[PDB]
């Protein structure tokens, strides 16, 4: 097997899952370890995987990390667009008539600007809040990445009213320590909108940069209620909520 | 509409030229040049090569055909990738290499060293080599 050319040995390593290639293939021998830790392995992994185009044009201080960040990069919020009803959301408050799903654009509502989005969650005449608590390590983001590199964590959500009724939208996104202690908090002022509005969907987004070290969880919560005390679902509607950890770090330890 | 390739040990294989062209290093050989000779390929691997090239004469995962075709013994698999490199059939090289990587999956630093039989190069720096990245995998 080590009968093979150095270039060909590299090409085999390309097709090996990275977590395997590092904790198993590297302690096999020096001949292998030297090649696995070669930057051109990871560059070409990114190349083949599509993370990097040959017009790449933007430096990285580390291609192993950069490769993982790109591979892991994905929305950590499950069921963000109400396609599985209410699965994997925790319902912190369920007031009035319950949290409910509804196809777009719904009564006295407008269409969602992304043609991909079909359904939305909607809230009632008393406080309805739902949430998820993203365990960062379980999703593949290992510790020294979170503390020593701190890749920009980006959070988004979308919300619209009905036209015939006023309501209030609330959202909290927090980065919590291993102890579930809050270390960064996106807590925008709650938004109340009145009755006979344009029912327009609105994106809210905030990027966590240079947050403290020790983030182990991203906690994401939103919901609302109407401001007329109406039976049914005249509270705010939300859909398309995302949390994504990008490849940009604030700290390049080398 | 064919050409004759001749293996390292003399056997002549006649092939259409469109299939044979997939080997870059003999499309180039053909620009220069009665059977073209390939003394780095013995007759056996020469056939498995043209067997695969005819199967992709006109064209993520691995195809099932390419999987049944590659259910060969391990030394044939290695000759096959060396032939793919020699002949510059960039497709055959990736299928065969990807296959070797799938043998690598699931095995320990020792269990890899067994099923391929390389000798342990380190001393106790394996500790320095597992934990270096095993710290987070
Ligand atoms: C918690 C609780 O039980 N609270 C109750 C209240 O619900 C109740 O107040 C009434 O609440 C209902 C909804 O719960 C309201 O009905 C909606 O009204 C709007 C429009 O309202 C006016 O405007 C129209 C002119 O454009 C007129 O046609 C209409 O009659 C009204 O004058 C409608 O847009 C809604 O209907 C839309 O949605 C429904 C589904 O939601 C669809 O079927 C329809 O196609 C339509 O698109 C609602 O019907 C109603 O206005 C409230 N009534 C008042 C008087 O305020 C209240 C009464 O006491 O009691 C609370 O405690």
């Amino acid at each position: 097997i080590n009968q093979l050319p150095e270039n060909i040995l590299l090409e085999v390593f390309m097709h090996v899952p990275a977590r395997q290639l590092l904790r198993n293939c590297r302690p096999v021998c020096c001949l292998w370890r030297d090649l696995i830790d070669l930057v051109s392995l990871w560059k070409r992994k990114c190349l083949r995987e599509g993370y990097v185009t040959e017009d790449w044009d933007q430096p990285v201080s580390d291609w192993k990390v950069f490769y993982f960040l790109c591979s892991l990069r994905r929305n950590l919020l499950r069921n963000p667009c109400a396609e599985e009803d209410m699965k994997s959301w925790k319902i912190d408050s369920n007031g009035g008539d319950q949290w409910k799903v509804e196809s777009l654009p719904g009564a006295h509502g407008t269409g969602f600007p992304d043609s991909k989005v079909k359904k939305y969650f909607v809230t009632s005449y008393d406080m309805c809040l739902k949430s998820q608590i993203i365990d960062l390590k379980a999703e593949g983001y290992w510790e020294e990445l979170l503390d020593k590199f701190r890749p920009d964590i980006v959070v988004k959500d979308w919300f619209a009213p009905r036209a015939d009724c006023g309501c209030t939208y609330q959202i909290r996104v927090q980065l919590a320590s291993a102890d579930y202690l809050v270390l960064a908090s996106f807590e925008p002022p709650p938004v109340t909108i009145h009755q006979w509005n344009d029912a327009k969907w609105t994106e809210v987004s905030h990027t966590f940069s240079d947050y403290p070290p020790g983030v182990r969880h991203i906690f994401f919560q939103h919901g609302g209620k109407d401001t007329q005390f109406w039976a049914g679902w005249y509270g705010p509607r939300v859909t398309n909520s995302s949390v994504v950890i990008s490849h940009r770090v604030t700290r390049n330890p080398p | 509409p064919s050409i004759k390739l001749q293996s390292s040990d003399g056997e002549i294989f006649e092939v259409d030229v469109e299939i044979a062209k997939q080997s870059v290093t003999i499309k180039t050989m053909l620009e220069d040049l009665d059977p073209v000779p390939l003394p780095n390929v013995n007759a056996a691997i020469l056939k498995k090569v043209i067997q695969w090239c005819t199967h992709h004469k006109d064209d993520d995962d691995i195809p099932v055909w390419d999987q049944e075709f590659l259910k060969v013994d391990q030394g044939t698999l290695f000759e096959l990738i060396l032939a793919a490199n020699y002949l510059d059939i960039k497709g055959l090289l990736d299928v065969t290499c990807k296959t070797v990587a799938n043998m690598i999956k699931g095995k320990t630093p020792e269990e890899i060293r067994k099923t391929f039989n390389i000798k342990n190069d380190f001393t106790e720096e394996e500790e320095a080599q597992v934990r270096k990245e095993n710290q987070w995998c």
